[PDB]
């Protein structure tokens, strides 16, 4: 029937993903980990597991002897590396293949094809799918810029025969401009970088990334899946997909979804992969480049259509024809995912945070959530991978419904330990162009040009949150009077009927003033009256609120003894503190010392020999992360930074000995 | 002698919301907890006048008897707040751990907190590794009632952690190293 054995050469969420698979499939799995993914999810699930290596990856997933040594002691029959570390590395295909162990993925053939740019455009001209021609020659004259651009085309870009950043580019529509453009490039270039030559080509205006999914068969037939809108990203890499566009109708898929099918069968591309496109405000689309290898936006796809790539997959490996044909591929509602991240997204949207994970809930119990993580509690994230926490996934039978369901299952997935980004994911996914869908490639970049900044409240949001904040506090305030009875000391409840309370936002003070009916608290916000009504169990991570008939969901992630609490409202986190009348009056006399933050500056916690600095001057550092390793009584004291950003200066070396309080490296 | 006598009684707690000198200053060390206000209370014998004509030392207000120098240094205040409504408001939360006096058991009050959950997060806490240190608080907090742990002299004698929490409602102790 199938295999007996597949060995998996990666690590995480993709790995559980293919342990799932085969345990469906009744196929034996085995894991590959390294020294500190011992006890990650994967190698659990895995029915055997080979340590590979040390901690950094080029030792332990990109080791392909070490690896090759793994898939023989356990005489495994077929590989799947997933997608990453050696997916597109032809020479472990190669010895692979020379051992006769089954390689599922692309073969050797389509990884070269595709190996570089000429390949690429020269089989989308045979493949016959767009590939729009550019002027074979350099522009000298004052009207070849112009006369050139009216035989091709209207969006026309001028930009360097050789180069880039700006060397010399402008962007021309009519032929005034087109004219002008190139005379400034051709006379002031040369004062660059001494090259005075310019090319016209074609472009687009606002993109859309859609990507098109083609599964390949062996016995030469292929085809296509519903396209994937991956347009919301940041440092080139994607976060926000949404499988059933908006871009397309009926007849624009099937146009496209066969030029991406005549791609993948004139190289013969018996494997799964993704052909990406660019359409303009027009629709109008054209090639970008082919890819091949399972893409990490491949579990929203599978929502719509229906199937399950990795079982098939391992069907095509073993040499079993598809199982579907063209006709019964559809769109059976909406899916839409979310990639989350252990990253600040305030720092230039997203800096890698380092830590543990101390509390983690997946929302497994709302309608239509499908959450695919490879993390469990009690793991570490760290430097050496992609800071990846989990993907989530939610679907529904329109596109209301399921944005709907995503805006829920964000708000009861809990991550604590770590810094994540579901505050950035929350508010993108109700903004007013993301609902109607006008989103281009740089949408982030338009609707945060300052940086990211939190959730914005409006009035009804602020009495809502001043109203819950407020509840929560009391409700606090009143369990701590329920004492069990002692028979020798009478205790009597203060009869409060009502809190008078003080409470700080951001920069205002808000007058409340709530009073208890026993499950619904009654607070009147700066003359608003709202009723909050819960079960209140204060254990919970989650708690569920219900405001003036507006359900809720809220975390309360700390709480203070002086009235501070950090709650979570709609993704963000907000600090209130919460006086009670009496000590917000004379709180007002207090001095407001003020102290140095001094968190560039790490100094030895402990006497001992310095054996390791993970750092020279420029290297960049994140919160939490090692810069320092000491070396007292035969232990490892390890010293972290408490500051973004990069080393300035590193004054204790690896040898030298060091005691208390001695500056071992200073930070900008 | 009243101090004395009630020890292991009543509880004792004396909070310094300023300088104290003289015979004063002994009361703390009868009582079972001492507490201070950061840059406001002070505890000494004598002042810095009587040391620079004693001996021939030069020392300050803050230096000779501040709150930060017993806090941290000599081990005498349990704990000092930033300022005096911060410092009653952690007294009451305090206050609410203690019975009224020996003759009762422990407190207990009312928990949300299942009693028969699992922590899976202590699993991979400490390392296999005999060098590698470890946060003994990430262990403290994920087992006390809803995460809440009172820590007694934060900043003295660090390698080994006291306080207070609570287990299904009933007050505890905890004491444990901090292998850190
Ligand atoms: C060892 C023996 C014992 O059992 S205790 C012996 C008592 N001897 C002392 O403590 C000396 C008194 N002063 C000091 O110790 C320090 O200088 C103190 C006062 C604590 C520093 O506090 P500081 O903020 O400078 O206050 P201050 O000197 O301005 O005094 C404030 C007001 O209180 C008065 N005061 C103070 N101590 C006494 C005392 N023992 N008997 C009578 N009055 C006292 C001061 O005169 C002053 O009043 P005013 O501001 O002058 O109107």
């Amino acid at each position: 029937k199938t295999f007996d054995k597949i060995l998996v050469a990666n690590r995480g969420e993709i790995a559980c993903r293919v342990i799932r698979t085969c345990k469906k499939m009744g196929i034996k799995t085995v894991a590959i980990h390294s020294d500190v993914d011992a006890s990650s999810v994967h190698v659990k699930m895995a029915d055997e597991a080979v340590c590979v290596g040390p901690a950094p990856t080029s030792k332990s997933y990109l080791n392909m002897d070490a690896i090759m040594e793994a898939i023989k002691k356990t005489r495994a029959q077929a590989v799947h590396p997933g997608y990453g570390f050696l997916s597109e590395n032809k020479e472990f295909a190669r010895c692979l293949a020379a051992e006769d162990v089954v390689f599922i993925g692309p073969d050797t053939h389509a990884i070269q094809a595709m190996g570089d740019k000429i390949e690429s455009k020269l089989l989308a001209k045979k493949a016959e799918v767009n590939t729009i021609p550019g002027f074979d020659g350099v522009v000298k004259d004052a009207e070849e810029a112009v006369r050139i651009a009216r035989e091709i085309g209207y969006p026309v870009m001028i930009k360097a025969s050789a180069g880039g950043g700006g060397k010399g580019m402008r962007i021309a529509w009519d032929d005034e401009e087109t004219r002008d453009g190139f005379r400034l490039s051709s006379q002031e270039a040369a004062s660059s970088f001494g090259d005075d030559r310019l090319l016209i080509e074609k472009f687009i205006d606002n993109p859309r990334h859609i990507e098109i999914q083609v599964l390949g068969d062996k016995h030469g037939n292929a085809l296509w899946l519903n396209e994937r809108e991956c347009s919301i990203q940041r440092r080139n890499q994607k976060v926000v997909e949404e499988a059933p566009s908006i871009f397309l109708d009926a007849e624009t898929r099937r146009a496209m979804g066969e030029q991406a099918v005549a791609l993948a069968r004139a190289v013969k591309y018996s494997s799964a992969g993704t052909v990406e496109f660019l359409v303009d405000s027009k629709k109008n689309f054209y090639f970008l480049e082919m890819n091949t290898r399972l893409q990490v936006e491949h579990p929203v796809t599978e929502c719509i259509t229906g199937l399950d790539l990795v079982q098939e997959m391992i069907r095509v490996a073993k040499g079993y024809p598809l199982r579907h044909k063209q006709a019964d591929i559809r769109i059976n509602g909406w899916a839409v995912e979310c990639r989350v991240y252990a990253e600040d997204p305030y720092k230039s949207f997203g800096l890698p945070s380092i830590g543990r994970l101390s509390q983690y809930q997946e929302p497994l119990h709302l309608p239509g959530v499908r959450v695919d993580s490879g993390i469990q509690p009690g793991s570490d994230i760290s430097i050496y991978y992609d800071p990846m926490i989990s993907k989530l996934i939610t679907y529904g039978s329109d596109r209301t419904e399921a944005l709907k369901r995503m805006a829920d299952a964000l708000d009861n997935y809990v991550i604590r330990g770590v810094t994540h980004n579901i505050a950035l994911l929350r508010e993108v996914i109700i903004n007013s162009r993301f609902v109607k869908g006008d989103i281009s490639t740089k949408f982030l970049s338009d609707v945060y040009p300052d940086g990211f900044k939190g959730h914005m409240l409006t009035k009804s949001e602020k009495n809502q949150l001043l109203a819950i904040a407020s509840s929560l506090f009391v409700a606090f305030q009143l369990r701590a009077q329920h004492f069990q009875e002692n028979s020798r000391m009478p205790v009597i409840k203060p009869d409060i009927a009502n809190w008078e309370l003080s409470v700080k936002l951001h920069d205002k003070v808000h007058t409340v003033v709530a009073s208890n009916n026993g499950s619904v608290f009654s607070v009147e916000v700066d003359g608003s009256k709202l009723n909050v009504t819960s079960t209140w169990n204060l254990a919970s991570p989650l708690l569920s609120v219900s405001v003036d008939g507006t359900q809720r969901t809220v975390q309360c992630l700390s709480r203070e003894a002086g009235g501070n609490m950090s709650i979570q409202f709609l993704g963000t986190v907000y600090k209130v503190n919460i006086l009670t009348r009496l000590a917000a009056e004379l709180n007002k006399f207090m001095l407001e010392k003020v102290t140095e933050d001094t968190s560039s500056v790490l100094r030895s916690p402990m006497p001992g020999v310095v054996v390791a600095v993970s750092v020279k001057p420029g290297d960049a550092v994140a919160e939490g992360q090692e810069i320092c390793v000491i070396e007292a009584m035969k232990m490892q004291n390890s010293m972290t930074a408490g500051k973004t950003g990069t080393v300035k200066s590193v004054h204790c070396q690896a040898g030298d000995t060091v005691g208390e309080g001695d500056l071992l490296v200073e930070l900008e | 002698l009243r101090n004395v006598t009630a020890s292991g009684v009543i509880p004792q707690i004396s909070l310094i919301m300023g300088p104290c000198a003289g015979g004063a200053v002994y009361s703390p060390a009868l009582t079972d907890f001492t507490f201070m206000v950061k840059d406001t209370s002070y505890l000494f014998i004598t002042g810095p006048d009587v040391v620079k004509s004693v001996t021939n030392e030069d020392v300050t207000q803050e230096e000779l008897g501040g709150a930060k120098t017993h806090t941290t240094m000599s081990g005498v205040a349990h704990r000092a707040f930033e300022n005096d409504v911060d410092a009653l408001c952690n007294l009451r939360d305090f206050f609410n751990y203690l019975p009224l006096s020996s003759q009762d058991p422990a407190p207990v009050r009312e928990c949300h907190d299942p009693s028969d959950r699992l922590v899976p997060e202590l699993d991979t806490i400490v390392p296999l590794e005999s060098t590698k240190a470890y946060n003994m608080v990430d262990i403290i907090h994920s087992v006390v009632d809803e995460r809440e742990f009172f820590e007694i002299m934060p900043n003295y004698a660090k390698n080994i952690i006291v306080g207070f929490a609570r287990m299904n409602g009933r007050t505890v102790g905890i004491v444990g190293n901090q292998p850190k």
